[PDB]
């Protein structure tokens, strides 16, 4: 049943929390130096494996956590959620800074994700619905687009305009929900042992096993909802704004298997779009 | 010049009363007995002691001694001062104002060696505890709960980061 | 005068059980014989009032009111002795649990009129007080729905009762 | 006209407390991605435009030594060159203000 | 009523508006950059505009020479006016002034505002910078311009 299989994952993700963080007892203390253009030469000395950049945030200042979506720690892109590791050099990035590329791509990993979270939990329970994958479409494609394949019962079936508002409406919900994006790095045993349940899951964590070097696999969960992730995500649901499940295409190589795109889009709090700018943009996504 | 002064000290039994003297005031920091602190430390001590515990609660607790405490070196209007070598275990809890834990196990003892420096005043003197003497390849203490933050340079507006 | 401000940050509660929820951290600030009526500091306060400090420390910076400057000045204070003395982890983590102003020792001055005649001057001064609380700024109190008001009407509705009879 | 009787605290409060008469939240602050200090949208940073004003007054201090008296400014445009730094083949024909301190990263 | 009336009320009156907009002006031009209460420095900038007009105009109009007499009161700047600035600003044909706000006031909590004359030799003020075009929204919009072009 889904609610076993759900509450099975989140148990397996809860151990391999447990495992990880009982993997270093005690606190060993990592420094952390602020390499950003503001506040230079800070240090923290922070809690190796369990302090995060959103508590660098906190140390500085409330507009840093309010502001900051990744952290660039030793130049490679960091959760704001994920624990540090290790003495570093930590920048925060936001969604307004002269380059924000990475912080676009996490935003839109996470828009994913959460596409993937209400397309899951929103069919009836009589049909079968199995999320394939996240495609790493540009921002410049104008819509994020999250690859599910549903029960052959509705290989005809296409969402209506009131199904797509009630995906957005289910969004929304997540987003008033406020769930923060937790992380793990974890070996492709457990991805395996957590996604047994689901080939293109498994073949999707056998590929990034096979891209790292060692079998670390990136792990994330919104609230009760596993999923592989390509790349780190924003802090928490709460950042988007605006979110709009756009339209649903049938791929069209369709003897196989129907391989149905959810396009959506979205715009966080910070970089708000007025409402004639969103509707043409919804036009646009809808594609 | 010790015995000169005082006609009945022996430094072989010196040791046992150093370790009760150390022992005593450590309870007494522990009791926030002041009184009996003046008594069991110096002046160059007591401020050490109890000026940054001062509104905090310490939890301490002598739970053995692994080997013998032994006299190591002595050196002398007139005042007379002996160091002590003391490798013995202990425990720490220190609260905050609010009574949060913020250093140390309330149960979990650790290994301490140091080395405490004894004086006394040569009418109604007594031995007590002058100084601890931290040894420069001392391990590194027991880490703190709660993380810091170091501040760097407050730049003025004519000033640029370096 | 009264100084109990400064000593409620002298109180040491017992060591916490390890099953009991974290204390809050409470730190009490104050700075006294500020040459400001109190009436016009109070505003300032109330406008403070159940904020976080990073947002108290942004609206005074932007006020144009003298008094912005003094509350701003206690506020970095309190958030410095929060983080030394009273092992508050992060500076950003406290929120304004109370600010209040209070009337200071007076001096009084004569104001000449124009006939001979004259008023008295109250060079005015006043008390600033603050209580940093650790944790986030507790969530505003959120307005009373329908449903809500609907449902006390009707619980008094059933309150009612036969009243002056057996 | 006088007061016929004492204002109550109540009604003192009711009219002191009201809402007009309270300090309005301010919503338009940022922080200035430059310094990292606050400031409003429409008004320039304080810090950064107290850099630029420092800055300006050494200039304008260097300025006025270059031109020694009052009623002598040049009838030619002028550069701001800072310690190793030649005047271009553009900055000829200008007049030159050294400045003994290395080149602003914000100056350019 | 003041329906129309483009100009403030300044100073002691009418005369006392044009002086103190004169001394802000002949500030300006002996400067490049001042710092003033914001309403004086907009009712000011006009004034600069013109001044950086008539300087156009040429040393030998004698308009021109009579208006830059009446209001630079230092006579140094005239030279200045008509072979530094001018010719600075030959190529454009207005926008002269950068007029930004400042921070109010230190003692009255006046609205403050500084004045500038482009291509100063002073050193750049903060200038607000809109946001970058590699942002999530710009991105976005530079999507949809780039579809739109492709359809035609
Ligand atoms: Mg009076
Ligand atoms: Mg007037
Ligand atoms: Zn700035």
């Amino acid at each position: 049943s889904p609610t076993e299989l759900t509450e099975m994952r989140n148990d397996l993700f809860n151990k391999e929390k447990a495992r990880q963080l009982s993997l270093t007892p005690r606190t060993e203390k990592i420094e952390v130096k602020h390499v950003g253009k503001t506040d230079p030469g800070t240090v923290f000395v922070m809690n190796k494996n369990i302090s995060t950049p959103y508590s660098c945030a906190m140390h500085l200042s409330e507009w840093y956590c309010r502001k900051s979506i990744l952290a660039l720690v030793d130049g490679q892109p960091w959760d704001m959620y994920k624990p540090l590791t290790k003495s570093c050099e930590i920048k925060f990035l936001t969604f307004k800074d002269c380059d924000p590329g990475e912080v676009n791509k996490a935003y839109w990993r996470s828009c994913a994700m959460m596409m993937g979270c209400v397309i899951e939990r929103a069919f009836k329970d009589e049909y079968m619905v199995n999320l394939v994958r996240a495609p790493e479409v540009p921002v410049i494609s104008g819509a994020f687009c999250y690859d599910v394949v549903l029960d052959s019962k509705l290989d005809e079936w296409m969402p209506t305009k009131e199904n797509l508002r009630s995906f957005t409406k289910d969004a929304h919900a997540l987003i008033y929900k406020d769930l923060p994006f937790e992380t793990l790095e974890v070996e492709a045993k457990v991805a395996l042992e957590i996604f047994q349940h689901s080939k293109y899951k498994v073949d999707f964590i056998e590929e990034k096993a096979s891209q790292n070097p060692e079998r670390i696999v990136k792990l994330h969960r919104i609230g009760d909802f596993i999923d592989v992730s390509e790349g780190p995500l924003i802090p928490r649901t709460s950042i988007c704004f605006q979110y709009e499940v756009s339209a649903v295409h049938n791929l069209q190589p369709t003897q196989p298997s129907l391989i149905r795109r959810f396009q959506g889009v979205s715009l966080p709090v910070h970089l708000r779009a007025h409402f004639t700018i969103w509707d043409k943009l919804l036009e646009r996504s809808r594609k | 010049r010790i015995k000169d002064y005082d006609a009945n000290f022996k430094i072989k039994d010196f040791p046992e009363k150093a370790k009760d003297i150390f022992i005593e005031a450590h309870l007494c920091l522990n009791n926030s007995d002041h009184d009996r602190l003046h008594t069991l430390v110096t002046e160059h001590c007591f401020p050490d002691m109890t000026w940054d515990i001062k509104y905090k609660t310490v939890r301490w607790s002598f739970v053995e001694s692994l080997e013998p405490s032994h006299v190591v070196q002595v050196r002398c209007n007139v005042y007379g001062q002996i160091t002590v070598r003391m490798h013995t275990r202990q425990t720490l809890a220190i609260y905050d104002r609010f009574g949060r834990l913020m250093y140390g196990q309330e149960d979990v003892p650790k290994d301490v060696l140091e080395y405490v420096v004894f004086e006394k005043q040569l009418p109604y003197g007594s031995w007590r505890m002058h100084t601890k003497i931290v040894p420069p390849w001392a391990p590194p203490k027991q880490p703190i709960l709660k993380t810091v933050m170091i501040p760097g340079p407050q730049l003025k507006p004519e000033e640029e980061y370096e | 005068i009264s100084r109990k401000w400064e000593k409620k940050n002298k109180i040491v509660y017992p060591p916490q059980l390890p099953g009991e929820p974290r204390r809050p951290a409470e730190i009490y600030h104050c700075r006294r014989q500020i040459k400001y009526s109190k009436d016009k500091m109070w505003y300032l306060a109330k406008l403070i009032r159940g904020m976080s400090i990073d947002q108290a420390l942004a609206q005074l910076e932007f006020n144009d009111k003298k008094g912005a400057k003094i509350i701003k000045e206690v506020l970095l204070e309190a958030q410095d002795m929060a983080v030394r003395d009273h092992n508050v982890e992060f500076r950003s983590n406290l929120y304004i649990a109370e600010s209040t102003s209070g009337r200071g020792q007076c001096l009084k001055r004569i104001r000449y009129h124009g006939r001979g005649r004259f008023g008295i001057m109250e060079k005015v001064y006043c008390h600033y007080f603050v209580k940093l609380v650790e944790g986030p700024p507790p969530p505003p109190e959120p307005p009373k729905t329908a449903v809500a008001h609907a449902k006390e009407y009707i619980q008094q509705l059933r309150s009612r009762t036969i009243v002056h009879t057996l | 006209a006088a007061p016929k009787n004492r204002r109550t605290i109540e009604v003192n409060r009711c009219r002191r407390r009201n809402p007009q008469k309270l300090i309005k939240v301010k919503n338009n602050i940022d922080v200035c991605p430059e310094c990292g200090h606050l400031k409003q949208k429409h008004v320039l940073c304080a810090y950064c435009y107290e850099k630029v004003c420092k800055e300006t007054a050494e200039i304008r201090r260097q300025i006025g030594k270059q031109e020694g008296g009052p009623f002598k400014a040049p009838t030619i445009e002028t550069v701001v060159l800072y310690t190793g730094e030649t005047p271009s083949e553009q900055d000829q024909g200008k007049r030159i203000i050294e400045r003994d301190r290395k080149r602003p990263s914000w100056f350019t | 009523i003041s329906h129309g009336r483009v100009f403030r009320r300044m100073g002691l009156g009418p005369e006392s508006r044009i002086h103190l907009l004169r001394n802000l002006l002949t500030g300006l031009v002996r400067h490049e950059r001042i710092e003033a209460p914001w309403a004086r420095v907009d009712e000011m900038r006009g004034y600069a505009e013109k001044l950086i007009d008539y300087g156009k105009l040429g040393d030998t109009n004698e308009r021109a020479m009579r208006m830059a007499d009446f209001w630079l009161t230092e006579k140094d700047l005239i030279p200045k006016l008509f072979q530094v600035l001018a010719p600075r600003y030959k190529d454009q044909t207005g926008g002269y002034t950068r007029m930004l706000q400042i921070p109010n006031r230190s003692l009255d909590r006046a609205k403050m505002a500084v004045i500038e004359y482009k291509g100063n030799c002073l050193p750049p003020l903060p200038l607000p910078r809109r946001d970058s075009h590699l942002t999530l929204l710009n991105q976005l919009l530079q999507g949809l311009r780039q579809d739109l072009r492709q359809s035609q």
